[PDB]
RNA sequence: GCGACCCCAGGUCAGGCGGGAUUACCCGCUGAGUUUAAGCAUAUCAAUAAGCGGAGGAAAAGAAACUUACAAGGAUUCCCCUAGUAACGGCGAGCGAACCGGGAACAGCCCAGCCUUAGAAUCGGGCGGCUCCGUCGUCCGAAUUGUAGUCUGGAGAAGCGUCCUCAGCGGCGGACCGGGCCCAAGUCCCCUGGAAGGGGGCGCCGGAGAGGGUGAGAGCCCCGUCGUGCCCGGACCCUGUCGCACCACGAGGCGCUGUCUACGAGUCGGGUUGUUUGGGAAUGCAGCCCAAAUCGGGCGGUGAAUUCCGUCCAAGGCUAAAU
RNA sequence: CCCGUCUUGAAACACGGACCAAGGAGUCUGACAUGUGUGCGAGUCAACGGGCGAGUAAACCCGUAAGGCGUAAGGAAGCUGAUUGGUGGGAUCCCCCUGAGGGGUGCACCGCCGACCGACCUUGAUCUUCUGAGAAGGGUUCGAGUGUGAGCAUACCUGUCG
RNA sequence: GUGAAAGCGUGGCCUAACGAUCCUUUAGACCUUCGGAAUUCGAAGCUAGAGGUGUCAGAAAAGUUACCACAGGGAUAACU
């Protein structure tokens, strides 16, 4: 038989978050990558980093 | 329907899925209207990118009548006062539009000077080789020879700075609202002033 | 048909500029013919002569009935502004008929 | 989001919260606007004053251009210079700073509000209410009308 | 009776053209109801499905009988916006465009009519030759009830002088599209296992750690992958360069000139009927009736007369791109 | 006493169900609304498109008088267009005093009453181009108004409608 | 209006005696609009009434079926 709901094309996939909020977000990861502690939290092995 | 909400006017009682345009080609389409261009440009070579020169004229209505934007051609009368002959302008990057009209003077000299500007600027090469005719460049065809990319002769707006004025006693007695009033008096009245001042002729 | 007076309302209203009277076109003489085209159709309607609804008109102007014959040209013709026309093109070829 | 759609919290409820007496059927009230006048007529009257009737006169092929005529008041005014114009403003009481509305999209000055203390203006615009002319005026200053 | 022309007939006469198929998109016609309105007939569903025709890689539209009322825009198409707006509607349910503005693209043109009359200067066919998508010669036809030139309203004809512009092919290369060929590094030692492509150890390639295959998780076993190099072909368009040729008679451009200055009819428009549209004293279309004009005609979203003003030039045709 | 179900009432002499596996029903989308999270804020929004770019359907950049919504309302319309708060309670803070105390402070919110803009009505010294201007002075009228902005984008639940 | 006057009178001594939208029609305002600019007709608006919906919060509406159909109802008849 046929499916409920069927699955449309038109299904809204995309997202416009606003461009300022994008700004915020990628202005926050870049400060956090300079946290040591964060940065190991993530899983990344800097033990040997210099600085 | 229930409680209180705005009425609804959904238009969707046709077969309006069969209708449905999507735009997951938009990606698509600005790669393919990209490589036109490109494609365009080495083929123009070395005629600038960015086309024909096009004039200025105002936006219509009175909503848009205090900007400027570009048009479609040059007009008859704006390509004689510039000393071009209409079927030599649209083989040299000119724009002909032998529909517009010229109400004004200075809608007449502003295009007029923009055409002049553009012949300063512009190197016409010899159709052929050796032989150099009227109106070909002469040891520019090599030393700034190369293709233009963007606009050459943007049309942009000047917005005038403030100006600081002395404040006079005519304009401080000036009444504003006294003469809009007036005005809008005068030309509803206009049709029936009319109309007595002529019925006073035949009965005198 | 003045200069603009510079203010936004009243006769006369709108941007201050220097009107300019618009170039002479060919289209401006548009419904003129040459000399030779009045010569044809002048010579055809000597062949070809009045129609029939024609004849009825100019009957009418010959008894003085001037609004009737306004009345049947609008009701053939189907304008006021056609109407008026055709009956003074038919008065007009009275006018020189009974002169000779 | 489906994990947060509140359907999911009632699954194995049997009546999905619809109820088992009343029931979820397709369209018990009619569809849409229906009934507005007849079953709907308190919703309509209680909500909705006005909906019913008509009102004024048609206008064939309205244009909105013709319309366009945006306003701003004596309170916004001073906003619209320059904040380096401004500073001459105090710096020179002899003359008078020319704002021209029509210059930042705007055709009549409305009244709402003051000016700024001492500081006369020159105002340019296609339109004025006398409440704006007479403050403009107490103030110093002076209008002139353009188009 | 013999001839010319006219109309028509026959021909397995010589040489051509047409039918049918396909369905995603495109063009024309025809045309419902379920449904919604909590009933139902106008309405809505829908100018849709079904039905009948016709095309192409696009189609259709297209160089204003336009928008507008502004300091004015300027073929068509398309996107955003205008806007769920003006409007339409048992003014109920519902329905619903356009201009301005911002962008994609951009391209303009050809005829009909007065104008060779010291020359039908035009075209087809048969036959022959050549440098063969054509061209030349010759013959027989078409055509004066008009072929070719000149002209298309943006103009133009004619006269005058400024003395400005205009005449081909070929060689090579690039660009464009398609294909073919070679080219990195372990299968080293131990253990488990039917099989190592697994674990441990020791190495290597990497502009190649995309993907697949091979007896289990394979960059280095195999095909490929990255990046060069080499080779072959298709388009004849665009473009660079070289060689040769390069007659301004004529035509065009510019300037002036008294004068001339031709433009689409049972069509426009009107009445009426039906249908359709957001179009409302009537948006378009169609039938029937009436039936134009040339200092004129159409439009200017309320019918009518009167005085102005703005605007364009229908009743013939072609045309790439954005979709 | 047999579960599921409609029911005032089911163990019912009400209906479905012999048994098992697997499949099997509030979803997607448009509009609006309240609430909440986030960004910015009298602004906000990169949305058509352009510039590019992980050799790239992403990400990044671009609003120059673009546009949407907001920034001003009332009126059928012609049109006109906000003179810019008083008071009773009240959070917090300050001082005195150590009381169910007394002063100063008075945000948010609520009640009450003026004023201002507009429709309607009313009013008119003094001027004017004769129909407009407006000194003063109004109203048991009407408004989805004003009296130092609160919006815009976006995410999601719930609700109405197609 | 009435009474000398206080006062009374916004229909009937009090408790019933009546009617939306759209459309039409009338009355009123030296009123507004017909959107290129005017004049006069015509038309369209603003304010208050009238023409009616008695199923009276207001669709425009005759039968038959023993030839019958469907969704349901033990919310409801014809047995125990
Ligand atoms: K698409
Ligand atoms: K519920
Ligand atoms: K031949
Ligand atoms: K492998
Ligand atoms: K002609
Ligand atoms: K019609
Ligand atoms: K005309
Ligand atoms: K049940
Ligand atoms: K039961
Ligand atoms: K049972
Ligand atoms: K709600
Ligand atoms: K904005
Ligand atoms: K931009
Ligand atoms: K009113
Ligand atoms: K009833
Ligand atoms: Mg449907
Ligand atoms: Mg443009
Ligand atoms: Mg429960
Ligand atoms: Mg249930
Ligand atoms: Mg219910
Ligand atoms: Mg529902
Ligand atoms: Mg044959
Ligand atoms: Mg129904
Ligand atoms: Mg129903
Ligand atoms: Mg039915
Ligand atoms: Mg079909
Ligand atoms: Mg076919
Ligand atoms: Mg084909
Ligand atoms: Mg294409
Ligand atoms: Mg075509
Ligand atoms: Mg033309
Ligand atoms: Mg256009
Ligand atoms: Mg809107
Ligand atoms: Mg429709
Ligand atoms: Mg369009
Ligand atoms: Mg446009
Ligand atoms: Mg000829
Ligand atoms: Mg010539
Ligand atoms: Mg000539
Ligand atoms: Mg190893
Ligand atoms: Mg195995
Ligand atoms: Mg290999
Ligand atoms: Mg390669
Ligand atoms: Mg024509
Ligand atoms: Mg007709
Ligand atoms: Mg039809
Ligand atoms: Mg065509
Ligand atoms: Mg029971
Ligand atoms: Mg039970
Ligand atoms: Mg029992
Ligand atoms: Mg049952
Ligand atoms: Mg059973
Ligand atoms: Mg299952
Ligand atoms: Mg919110
Ligand atoms: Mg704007
Ligand atoms: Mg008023
Ligand atoms: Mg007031
Ligand atoms: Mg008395
Ligand atoms: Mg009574
Ligand atoms: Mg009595
Ligand atoms: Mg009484
Ligand atoms: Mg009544
Ligand atoms: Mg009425
Ligand atoms: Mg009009
Ligand atoms: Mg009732
Ligand atoms: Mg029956
Ligand atoms: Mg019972």
């Amino acid at each position: 038989g046929r499916m409920f709901a069927p699955t449309q094309t038109w299904r809204r996939w995309h997202r416009k978050i606003p461009v300022n909020q994008k700004r915020y977000a990628v202005a926050s990861a870049i400060a956090a990558s300079s946290v040591p502690s964060l940065v190991l939290a993530r899983g990344h092995r800097i033990e040997s980093v210099p600085e | 329907m229930k409680h209180n909400n705005v009425i609804p006017n959904g238009h969707f009682k046709k077969h309006w899925q069969n209708y449905v345009r999507t735009w997951f080609n938009q990606p698509a389409r600005k790669t393919r209207r990209r490589a036109a261009r490109q494609k365009k440009a080495a083929t123009i070579f070395p005629r600038p990118t960015a086309g024909s020169l096009r004039p200025i004229v105002h936006g219509q209505t009175l909503k848009y009548n205090m900007k400027v934007r570009a048009g479609r051609g040059f007009s008859l009368e704006e390509l004689k006062a510039a000393g071009i002959p209409k079927k030599l302008a649209p083989t040299i990057g000119i724009a002909v539009d032998h529909r517009r009209r010229n109400r004004s003077l200075e809608g007449l000299q502003t295009n007029v000077q923009r055409l002049k500007t553009y012949k300063a600027k512009l190197v016409i090469f010899p159709r052929r080789a050796k032989k150099v005719k009227a109106g070909d460049s002469s040891a520019e065809e090599l030393a700034n020879a190369t293709q233009v990319q963007g606009p050459y002769l943007p049309i942009v707006r000047d917005q005038p700075a403030i100006e600081l004025v002395k404040i006079t006693d005519e304009m401080k007695s000036f009444k504003a609202y006294g003469k809009l009033r007036i005005e809008r008096t005068n030309a509803r009245h206009f049709g029936a002033r009319l109309k007595r001042a002529a019925e006073a002729e035949k009965e005198e | 048909k003045q200069p603009n007076t510079g203010i936004s309302v009243g006769l006369n209203k709108g941007h201050v500029v220097t009107k300019k009277e618009l170039a002479p076109r060919p289209s401006d003489r548009k419904g003129k013919t040459s000399k030779r085209i009045h010569f044809v159709r002048s010579l055809i309607r000597e062949v070809a002569g009045f129609a029939p609804y024609e004849k009825r008109i100019t009957e009418l102007l010959k008894v003085g009935k001037d609004k009737r014959a306004l009345k049947v040209a609008k009701r053939k013709l189907g304008t006021h502004k056609r109407a008026k026309k055709k009956r003074e093109e038919m008065s007009s070829v009275l006018r020189k008929m009974r002169a000779t | 989001t489906t994990r947060f759609k509140k359907n999911r919290k009632k699954r194995g409820h049997v009546s999905a919260g619809h109820g088992r007496i009343g029931k979820h059927r397709k369209h018990p009230g009619g569809r849409g606007n229906a009934g507005g006048m007849h079953h709907h007529r308190i919703l309509f009257d209680k909500y909705h004053p006005g909906y019913f009737g008509k009102v004024g006169m048609r206008y064939f092929h309205k244009l909105r251009n013709k319309f366009y005529c945006p306003t701003v008041n004596i309170d916004t005014l001073w906003s619209l210079v320059p904040q380096e114009v401004k500073d001459k403003a105090a710096a020179n009481k002899g003359t008078a700073p020319l704002i021209d509305v029509t210059q930042f999209g705007y055709f009549k000055v409305l009244g709402k509000g003051v000016l700024p203390t001492g500081q006369p203006v020159v105002v340019k615009a296609k339109l004025i209410s006398k409440n704006a002319e007479k403050k403009i005026k107490e103030n110093g200053g002076a209008v002139v009308l353009t188009a």
